[PDB]
C-alpha cells in the first residue's frame, strides 16, 4: 500500500514535528492577553500556531495504521497525538475566555462611545436599563467563572488582570447613584478593591 | 513623531523552509511556462488575422426570438 | 445611573510647541497620503462620468 | 533564557470542564460592527481594484461586438437588416 | 504602510476599537491579494 | 426600547447568533472552514521569496540558495526577450505570408 | 467643419430627413468640440515620453478610444 | 541577522510601490481635453 | 414602561452641543453684589464647578474675586482661600503642600501641574482659570478619577524581582555609584499623572496604552541593576500598544514639574524593546 | 445641556490649528506635485502646445 505509506509517513512527520513545538505555542498562548492570544504569532512570528491548528484535527480524525509503525515509534505517535488534542482543549478554553473578555470590551466600547467628546449626536445622561442588566448579567458570568477557576490560581489571576481591568472601567465611567449598588454588588466584594 | 518608512523586508515572511530556501525556482519555471502560453496564444491571435468585407460576409439579421428583423417606416 | 463627564485637555489646554511640533509632521504625512488617495479617486470619479448627450433628447 | 515558569505552568495544567455563557446580542453587535467596518470601508478599496481596470482598459472585456447593413423595402416601407460579428477592437487612433 | 494605516485608524476612531487583531489580519491578507491580482492584471 | 420590540430584537440576534454558529461549527462546514484557514495561512505566509534570515553558515549554506536570485532573474529575461524575438518573427511571418498570397 | 445649423432638405417632401439633418447639424458644434478636445489628449499623450506616453499609448488610453468613437 | 538578497527585496518591494501607485492614479498618464481650449491649432 | 426614544435622543444632543457652542465657558458669580470699583483691586479666579452627586448641577465656572495680598502666591494657597473663606463646599485634594505627594496635579490656568509649587499671573486684569485634569473622569469640583490610572501602575509589577540568592543574606545587593546615578533623577516621579493626562496618545487609549508615568516607572525598574527580570519587563511591556502608541510628543517632559524626562526614558524603552526583538532571533540560533 | 468649556483662541484647538495645519497639510503635496506636474506636463510639449487639426477646421460650409 504505496498510498498508505505516504499517508502514514506524513501523519507521522507533522504530529510529531508539531508535537514538539506545542509546548512553546501554548507558552506564548498564556503569555498574551485575552483580546488577542494569537497576536504574538500574527504580527513577530508565527511559531508554528497554524500548524499546530490545523494539524490537531488531523491527529483526532485520520486514522493510524499499526503495521506501519513500530513499538517506540507508536508510542511516541501516540504521545503527540494525546499533547495535540491538549493544545486542541487549551486552544478551545483559550478562545471561550478571549469571547467572554470581548463581550465585557464590547460593553465598554458601547460606554466609550456615550461619553466619546465627538458624539455630538447621542449624548445620553443616564445609563439605560438594556445595558444595565447586560453589566449584570456580565459580571455575574465573570464572578461565577472566577470562582469556577479557584483550582487554578495563575489562570484565576490572569482572568482577573485581563477581564475585569474593564469591569472596573465600567465601574469608574458611571456614578454611584440610581441601580448602582444592585448593578455592582457582586463586584464590590472583592473585584472593586483590587482595582484600585 | 517616530519616524517608521523603510524598504527593508519584515522579518516575519523572511524565514524559510526546513529543506532550505523558499520554493523559488519551481514558481518561477511555472509562471514561465504560464507566460509562454499565455502569450503564445495572444500572439496567434493577434498576428494571423486580415479583415475579409464582401458580400458573403452578412448574414441575415433576426431577433432573440429568432424572426427575421424588419423595421416599419411609422 | 448619571455617565461621568471630563474636559477634553486639548479644549483647555495652552497651545505649546510640541503639539505643533509633531502634530505638523503627522499633518504632513496625513496630507501627503491624502492628496495621492484623493488623486485616484479623482481620476476614477471623472472618467466614470458620463458622455455629453444632444439638447432635449430622452434616452 | 527568559524565566517564563508561570506561564510554562499554566500551559501544562489547564482546567478541562470551565466554559462561560456568552452574549449572544453582544457577540452578535461585535460582529456586525464587525460587517460594517469591513463592507462600508474595505469595499471601497475592493471595488476599485477590481472595477477600475474595467473602467480603463473596456475593450478587453467585450470581446464580440455586431455590425449592420439596411436596405430599404419600398413596397413594404419595412427596413431589412443584415447583421455580422466582429472582433471588437480599436479605431480611430 | 497598512500597519500604520490600521494603527492610526486604531488610535483615533473608536469605533474601529471593535475589530480584533484576527479581522485585521484578515483584512491585511484580502489587500495583498488584491493588490497582487490589481499588478498581474494591469500588464494583461 | 419598547418591551416588544426588545422581545424583537433578542429573537433576532438569538437567530442570527444560532444560524452563524451552525453554519460554522457544521461537519462539512467545518472541515472546509479548517482546511480553507490552513490553506490560506499557506499561501500568505509561504509564498514564493527571493529574500530569506540566512543563519546557516556558509559551508552549511547550499549553492541553490545563493543562486536562486540569478537564477530567477535570467528565468525571467530570457522568457521575455524570446517573447519579443517571437512577436518579431511572427511578424516578419505573417508579413511575409500575405505579401506572397496577394500584393 | 464647420456646417451651418439651418437644414436645406424640404420638409414638405422630406420631413424626416430634415429633422434628422436639422438636429445633426444643431448637436454638430458641441461634439466636434468634444471631438477635437478628446483627440488632442490622444495626440498629446501619444507625444508624451517613455511611460509617460508612446510606450504605453495605443493600448492604455481605451477608454479615450471608446469615448471618440461613441 | 543576514538577510540574502536584502538590496533586491528593498528594490522589489519600491518597484511594487511605483508600479502599484502609477496604475491607480494614472499619474503619468494625465488629460488634456482640459488644455485643449488653452491650445494653438495648426493647418 | 419605556419607548425607543433614539430620535429623541439624537435631537437633545444635537440642540445640546449647539447651545453648548454658543454658550461655551458658562460663569456665575459668587458675589454679585460687587462694585467694579471695588472689583478694580481684586483678582478673578473661574474655577470649575461641578456636583454629580446632585441630580440638579451641571458643569461651571464660579467667578471668584479676591485680594491676593492675603495669602501666599500659589494657586493651592488661592484655591484654599477661596474655599476657608468664600465658600467651603469646594473639593480638591492636597496632603503635602510642598510638591511632594503630587495629589493637587490640576489644569492651573491651562497648564497640568501640582497646585502648591505653581504661582499664578499677579496681574489683575488677567483672569485665571482653575480646571481638573482634562481626560481624567471628573468625582467633584477639582477632583478626577485616578483609579484607572493605579491599576496601570499596578500591572507593571513595580517591586524588585531577583533569581540569584543572596550570597551571604547579612549585605546589601552590590551597586555602584555608577548604577545608582543611572537611577537617579529618574525614581523622583510622584505619579501625579499631569503628563499621562497631558499625553496625546493617553487621551486617545487610555487603557491599551500605559501612561508615561507608568512607562518610566517600568524603565525605572528595568534600568534597576539589582533586579534580574530585565528581558521579561520588556517583553511584558512591548505587547500590543502598551508602549507602541507613544508617538514621542514630548510634552510629557515638558508639563513634568518635577524636572524629570518621561519622553528620553520611552525613547530609551523603544530602543530596548527593538533590541529585544532583533536579539530574540540574532541570539537563538 | 451640554455645557463645552473651550478656549478658543488659546487653546490648542483653534486658531491654532487654523494657523498650523493649511500650511502642515500642503508641504508635500505642494513641493512634490508641482515640479512633477509640470515637468509631466511640459515634457509632452518640447515643441509646443499645438493641436494638430485633424478636422478641417477653417473650413466652413457655404
Ligand atoms: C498550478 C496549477 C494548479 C493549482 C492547484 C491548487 C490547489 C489548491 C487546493 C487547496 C486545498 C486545501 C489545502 C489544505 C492543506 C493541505 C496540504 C498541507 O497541509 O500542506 C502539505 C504541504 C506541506 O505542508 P506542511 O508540512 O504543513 O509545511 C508547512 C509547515 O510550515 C512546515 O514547513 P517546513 O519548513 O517544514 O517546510 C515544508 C515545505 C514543504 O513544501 C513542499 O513540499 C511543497 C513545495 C512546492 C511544490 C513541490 C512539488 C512540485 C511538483 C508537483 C507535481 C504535482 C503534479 C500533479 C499531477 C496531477 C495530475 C492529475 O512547506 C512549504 O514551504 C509550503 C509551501 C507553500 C506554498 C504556497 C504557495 C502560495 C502562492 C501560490 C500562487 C502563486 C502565484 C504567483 C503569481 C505571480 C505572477 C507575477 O504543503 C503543501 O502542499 C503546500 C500547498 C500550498 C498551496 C495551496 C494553496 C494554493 C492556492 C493557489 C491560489 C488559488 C486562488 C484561486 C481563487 C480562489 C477560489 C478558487
Ligand atoms: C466647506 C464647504 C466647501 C465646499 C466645496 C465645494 C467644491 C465644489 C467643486 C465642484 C467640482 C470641481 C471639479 C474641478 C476639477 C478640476 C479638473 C478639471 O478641470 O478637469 C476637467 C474635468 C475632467 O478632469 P480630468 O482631466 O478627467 O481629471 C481631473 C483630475 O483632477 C485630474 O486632474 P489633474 O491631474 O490635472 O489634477 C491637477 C493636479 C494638481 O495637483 C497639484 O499639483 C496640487 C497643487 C495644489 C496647490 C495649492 C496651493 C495653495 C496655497 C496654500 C498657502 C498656505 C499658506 C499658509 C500660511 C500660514 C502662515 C505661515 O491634481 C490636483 O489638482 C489634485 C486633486 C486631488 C485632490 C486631493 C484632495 C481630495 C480630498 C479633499 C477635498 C477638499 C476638502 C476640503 C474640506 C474643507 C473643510 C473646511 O472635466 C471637466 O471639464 C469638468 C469640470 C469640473 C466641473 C465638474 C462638475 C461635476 C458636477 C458633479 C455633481 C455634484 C456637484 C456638487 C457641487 C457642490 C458644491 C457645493
Ligand atoms: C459621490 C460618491 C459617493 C460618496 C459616498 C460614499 C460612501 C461609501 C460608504 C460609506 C460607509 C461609511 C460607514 C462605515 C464606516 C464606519 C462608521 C462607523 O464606525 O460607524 C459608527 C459611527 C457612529 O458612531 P456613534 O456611536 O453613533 O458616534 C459616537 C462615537 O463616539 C463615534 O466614534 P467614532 O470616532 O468611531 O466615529 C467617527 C465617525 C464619524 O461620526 C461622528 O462622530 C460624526 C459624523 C458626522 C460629522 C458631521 C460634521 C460635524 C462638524 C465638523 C466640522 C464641519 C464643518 C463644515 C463647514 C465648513 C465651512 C468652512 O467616523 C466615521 O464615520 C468613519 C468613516 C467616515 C468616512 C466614510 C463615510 C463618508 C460619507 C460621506 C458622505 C456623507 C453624506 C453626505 C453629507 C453631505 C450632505 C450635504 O459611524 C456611523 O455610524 C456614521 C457613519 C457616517 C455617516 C455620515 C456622516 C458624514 C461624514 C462626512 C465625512 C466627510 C469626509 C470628506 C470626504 C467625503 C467625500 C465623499
Ligand atoms: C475551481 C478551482 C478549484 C481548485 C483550486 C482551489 C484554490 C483555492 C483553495 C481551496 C481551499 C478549500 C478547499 C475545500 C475544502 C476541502 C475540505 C475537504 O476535503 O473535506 C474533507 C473533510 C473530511 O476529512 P476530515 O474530517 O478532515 O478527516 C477525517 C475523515 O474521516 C477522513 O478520514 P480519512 O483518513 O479516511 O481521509 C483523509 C484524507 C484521505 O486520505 C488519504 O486517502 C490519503 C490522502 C493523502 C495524504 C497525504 C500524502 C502526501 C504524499 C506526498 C505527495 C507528494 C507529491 C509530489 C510532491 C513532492 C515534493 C514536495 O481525506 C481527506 O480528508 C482529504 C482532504 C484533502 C486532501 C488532504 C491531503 C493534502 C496533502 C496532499 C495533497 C497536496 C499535495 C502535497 C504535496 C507535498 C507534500 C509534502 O471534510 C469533509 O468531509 C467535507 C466534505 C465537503 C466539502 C467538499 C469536499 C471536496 C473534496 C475534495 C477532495 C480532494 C482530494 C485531493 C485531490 C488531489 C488531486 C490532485
Ligand atoms: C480558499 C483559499 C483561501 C482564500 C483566501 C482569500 C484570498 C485569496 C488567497 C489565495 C492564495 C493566493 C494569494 C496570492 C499570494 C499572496 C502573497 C502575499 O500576500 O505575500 C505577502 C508577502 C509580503 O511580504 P513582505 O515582507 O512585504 O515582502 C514583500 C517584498 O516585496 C519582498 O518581495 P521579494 O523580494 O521576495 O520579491 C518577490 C519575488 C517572488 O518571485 C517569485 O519567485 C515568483 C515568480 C513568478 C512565478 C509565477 C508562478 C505562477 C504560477 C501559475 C500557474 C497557473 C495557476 C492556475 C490556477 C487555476 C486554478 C486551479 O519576486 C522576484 O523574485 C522578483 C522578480 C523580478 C524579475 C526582474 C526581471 C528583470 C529582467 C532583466 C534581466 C537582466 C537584464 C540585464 C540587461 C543588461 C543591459 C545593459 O509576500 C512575500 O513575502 C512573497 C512575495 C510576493 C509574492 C506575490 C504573489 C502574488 C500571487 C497572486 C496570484 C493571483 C492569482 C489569481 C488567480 C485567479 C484565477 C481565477
Ligand atoms: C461630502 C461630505 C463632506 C462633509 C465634510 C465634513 C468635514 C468633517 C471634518 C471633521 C474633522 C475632525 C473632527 C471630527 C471627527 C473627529 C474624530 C476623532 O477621532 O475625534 C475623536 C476625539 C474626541 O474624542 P475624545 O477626545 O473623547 O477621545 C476619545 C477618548 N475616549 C476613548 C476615552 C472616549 O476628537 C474630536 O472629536 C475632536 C473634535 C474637535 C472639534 C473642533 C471643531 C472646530 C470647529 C471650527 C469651526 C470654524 C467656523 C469658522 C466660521 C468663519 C465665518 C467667517
Ligand atoms: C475622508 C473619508 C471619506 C472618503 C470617501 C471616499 C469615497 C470613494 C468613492 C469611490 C467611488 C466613486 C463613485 C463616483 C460616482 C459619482 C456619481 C455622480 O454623482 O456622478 C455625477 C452625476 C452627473 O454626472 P454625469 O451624468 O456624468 O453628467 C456630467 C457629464 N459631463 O450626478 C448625478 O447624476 C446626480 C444624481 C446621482 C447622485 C445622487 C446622490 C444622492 C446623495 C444622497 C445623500 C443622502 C444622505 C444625506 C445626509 C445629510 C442630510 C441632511
Ligand atoms: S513623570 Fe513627572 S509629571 Fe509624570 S507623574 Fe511623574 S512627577 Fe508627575
Ligand atoms: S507626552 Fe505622550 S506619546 Fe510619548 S514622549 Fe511624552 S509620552
Ligand atoms: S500639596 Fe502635595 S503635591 Fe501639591
Ligand atoms: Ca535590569
Amino acid at each position: 500500500s504505496l498510498v498508505s505509506l505516504f499517508k502514514n509517513t506524513f501523519l507521522k512527520s507533522r504530529v510529531i514535528g508539531l508535537s514538539f513545538q506545542a509546548q512553546r505555542v501554548m507558552a506564548q498562548m498564556a503569555k498574551t492577553d485575552f483580546e488577542n492570544p494569537d497576536e504574538h504569532f500574527l504580527l513577530n512570528d508565527a511559531m508554528k500556531y497554524n500548524e499546530l491548528v490545523f494539524y490537531g484535527r488531523l491527529a483526532e480524525n485520520w486514522s493510524i495504521n499499526p503495521e506501519l509503525f513500530g513499538k517506540a515509534e507508536l508510542a511516541k505517535y501516540n504521545e503527540a497525538k494525546q499533547t495535540l488534542i491538549d493544545f486542541n482543549q487549551y486552544h478551545a478554553l483559550v478562545q471561550n475566555l478571549h469571547e467572554f473578555y470581548w463581550e465585557l470590551k464590547t460593553i465598554y466600547l458601547e460606554l466609550s462611545r456615550g461619553v466619546a467628546t465627538s458624539n455630538f449626536h447621542n449624548k445620553r445622561e443616564v445609563t439605560h436599563s438594556i445595558i444595565e442588566s447586560d453589566i449584570k448579567n456580565s459580571i455575574h458570568k465573570y464572578i461565577q467563572l472566577i470562582d469556577d477557576l479557584k483550582d487554578y490560581p495563575e489562570w484565576q489571576h490572569k482572568v482577573r488582570e485581563e477581564i475585569g481591568y474593564y469591569a472596573h472601567m465600567i465601574y469608574t465611567s458611571v456614578n454611584h447613584d440610581g441601580n448602582f449598588p444592585e448593578i455592582f454588588k457582586e463586584f464590590n466584594k472583592v473585584d472593586s478593591l483590587y482595582y484600585f | 513623531a517616530r519616524l517608521w518608512w523603510t524598504l527593508d523586508p519584515s522579518k516575519y515572511y523572511l524565514k524559510q523552509i526546513s529543506s532550505g530556501g523558499r520554493n523559488e525556482i519551481l514558481f518561477t519555471v511555472l509562471g514561465v511556462t504560464a507566460a509562454y502560453w499565455y502569450f503564445g496564444n495572444k500572439r496567434c491571435e493577434h498576428y494571423w488575422r486580415r479583415q475579409i468585407d464582401n458580400c458573403q460576409s452578412w448574414s441575415r439579421a433576426q431577433n432573440i426570438n429568432g424572426n427575421n428583423l424588419t423595421v416599419k417606416q411609422y | 445611573m448619571r455617565t461621568k463627564l471630563y474636559n477634553a485637555a486639548y479644549f483647555l489646554l495652552n497651545n505649546n510647541e510640541s503639539f505643533g511640533h509633531s502634530f505638523g509632521i503627522r499633518l504632513k504625512i496625513v496630507g501627503l497620503n491624502t492628496w495621492i488617495v484623493g488623486y485616484a479617486v479623482s481620476r476614477y470619479y471623472f472618467s466614470s462620468l458620463r458622455v455629453k448627450a444632444a439638447q432635449d433628447e430622452r434616452f | 533564557m527568559l524565566d517564563d515558569t508561570k506561564y510554562i505552568q499554566m500551559a501544562q495544567k489547564f482546567p478541562r470542564n470551565v466554559s462561560v455563557q456568552l452574549n449572544k446580542k453582544l457577540f452578535v453587535t461585535r460582529t456586525w460592527f464587525r460587517n460594517y467596518y469591513f463592507v462600508g470601508v474595505f469595499g471601497i478599496f475592493a471595488y476599485f481594484i477590481y472595477n477600475q481596470p474595467k473602467i480603463f482598459a473596456p475593450f478587453s472585456g467585450y470581446p464580440t461586438t455586431v455590425a449592420y447593413k439596411a436596405q430599404p423595402d419600398f413596397l413594404n416601407d419595412q427596413v431589412i437588416f443584415y447583421s455580422q460579428q466582429r472582433q471588437n477592437t480599436l479605431k480611430n487612433f | 504602510m497598512f500597519k500604520e494605516l490600521i494603527h492610526i485608524f486604531r488610535t483615533y476612531y473608536i469605533t474601529f476599537r471593535y475589530l480584533k487583531k484576527s479581522n485585521i489580519n484578515f483584512l491585511k491578507n484580502l489587500s495583498y491579494t488584491l493588490i497582487a491580482y490589481y499588478l498581474i492584471i494591469n500588464f494583461q | 426600547m419598547n418591551h416588544s420590540c426588545q422581545k424583537v430584537f433578542e429573537g433576532f440576534v438569538s437567530a442570527l447568533y444560532d444560524t452563524s454558529y451552525f453554519f460554522r461549527n457544521f461537519g462539512p462546514f467545518k472541515a472546509t472552514i479548517h482546511y480553507a484557514t490552513y490553506a490560506n495561512y499557506l499561501a500568505q505566509n509561504w509564498a514564493p521569496r527571493v529574500s530569506y534570515i540566512e543563519t546557516s553558515t556558509p559551508a552549511y549554506t547550499l549553492a541553490k540558495n545563493k543562486y536562486a536570485v540569478y537564477i530567477v532573474y535570467g528565468l525571467i529575461g530570457g522568457a521575455l526577450i524570446h517573447n519579443y524575438m517571437l512577436d518579431n518573427k511572427a511578424a516578419q511571418k505573417s508579413q511575409q505570408y500575405y505579401l506572397k498570397h496577394r500584393d | 467643419v464647420r456646417l451651418n445649423l439651418k437644414s436645406n432638405v424640404d420638409q414638405n417632401e422630406y420631413p424626416f430627413l430634415a429633422k434628422w439633418d436639422k438636429d445633426m447639424r444643431q448637436n454638430y458644434e458641441e461634439y466636434q468640440n468634444r471631438i477635437d478636445a478628446t483627440t488632442y489628449h490622444l495626440q498629446r499623450s501619444q507625444r508624451g515620453i517613455a511611460v509617460f506616453g508612446e510606450w504605453m499609448y495605443p493600448r492604455y488610453f481605451q477608454k479615450d478610444i471608446l469615448e471618440l468613437e461613441v | 541577522l543576514p538577510i540574502r538578497n536584502i538590496q533586491f527585496a528593498r528594490y522589489h518591494y519600491l518597484a511594487a510601490v511605483t508600479v502599484f501607485t502609477y496604475f491607480a492614479t494614472r499619474c503619468c498618464l494625465l488629460d488634456y481635453k482640459k488644455y485643449y481650449p488653452l491650445a494653438s491649432v495648426k493647418k | 414602561a419605556e419607548s425607543n426614544d433614539a430620535t429623541s435622543i439624537c435631537l437633545e444632543s444635537i440642540s445640546g452641543t449647539i447651545k453648548g457652542l454658543q454658550k461655551a465657558n458658562y460663569v456665575v458669580e459668587h458675589n454679585p453684589n460687587l462694585t467694579s470699583e471695588e472689583k478694580k483691586h481684586l483678582k478673578q479666579f473661574l474655577v470649575y464647578r461641578y456636583n454629580p452627586a446632585d441630580p440638579h448641577d451641571q458643569p461651571k465656572y464660579v467667578s471668584y474675586w479676591c485680594d491676593i495680598k492675603k495669602f501666599p502666591p500659589m494657586f493651592l494657597d488661592a484655591i484654599l482661600y477661596i474655599k476657608n473663606e468664600l465658600d467651603p463646599t469646594l473639593s480638591i485634594r492636597r496632603s503635602c503642600r510642598e510638591g511632594i505627594c503630587g495629589s493637587c496635579a490640576v489644569n492651573c490656568d491651562g497648564l497640568h501641574t501640582l497646585a502648591c509649587i505653581s504661582g499664578f499671573n499677579r496681574d489683575l486684569s488677567k483672569p485665571t482659570i482653575i480646571t481638573p485634569l482634562g481626560h481624567m473622569f471628573i468625582l467633584k469640583d477639582l477632583v478626577v478619577d485616578m483609579t484607572n490610572f493605579y491599576a496601570q501602575y499596578k500591572m507593571i509589577e513595580p517591586y524588585l524581582k531577583r533569581k540569584t540568592p543572596k550570597p551571604d543574606a547579612n549585605k546589601e545587593y552590590p551597586q555602584s555609584p555608577e548604577q545608582r546615578a543611572l537611577l537617579d533623577g529618574l525614581y523622583e516621579c510622584v505619579l501625579c499623572a499631569a503628563c499621562s493626562t497631558s499625553c496625546p496618545s493617553y487621551w486617545w487609549h487610555p487603557d491599551r496604552y500605559l501612561g508615561p508615568a507608568i512607562l518610566q516607572q517600568a524603565y525605572r525598574w528595568i534600568v534597576d541593576s539589582r533586579d534580574e527580570y530585565t528581558q521579561e519587563r520588556i517583553e511584558r511591556i512591548a505587547e500590543d500598544v502598551r508602549l507602541d502608541d507613544c508617538q514621542q510628543i514630548g510634552m510629557c517632559s515638558f508639563t513634568c514639574p518635577k524636572g524629570l524626562n518621561p519622553q528620553l526614558s520611552l525613547k530609551n524603552l523603544m530602543d530596548m524593546v527593538k533590541d529585544f526583538r532583533q536579539k530574540r532571533i540574532e541570539q537563538e540560533v | 445641556m451640554r455645557r463645552i468649556f473651550w478656549n478658543f483662541k488659546t487653546a490648542f484647538v483653534g486658531l491654532p490649528m487654523f494657523s498650523l495645519a493649511p500650511k502642515n497639510i500642503l508641504v508635500y503635496p505642494i513641493v512634490v506635485g508641482v515640479p512633477l506636474y509640470t515637468f509631466i506636463v511640459l515634457q509632452n510639449s518640447v515643441r509646443g502646445f499645438a493641436y494638430f487639426d485633424e478636422y478641417d477646421s477653417d473650413v466652413k460650409e457655404n
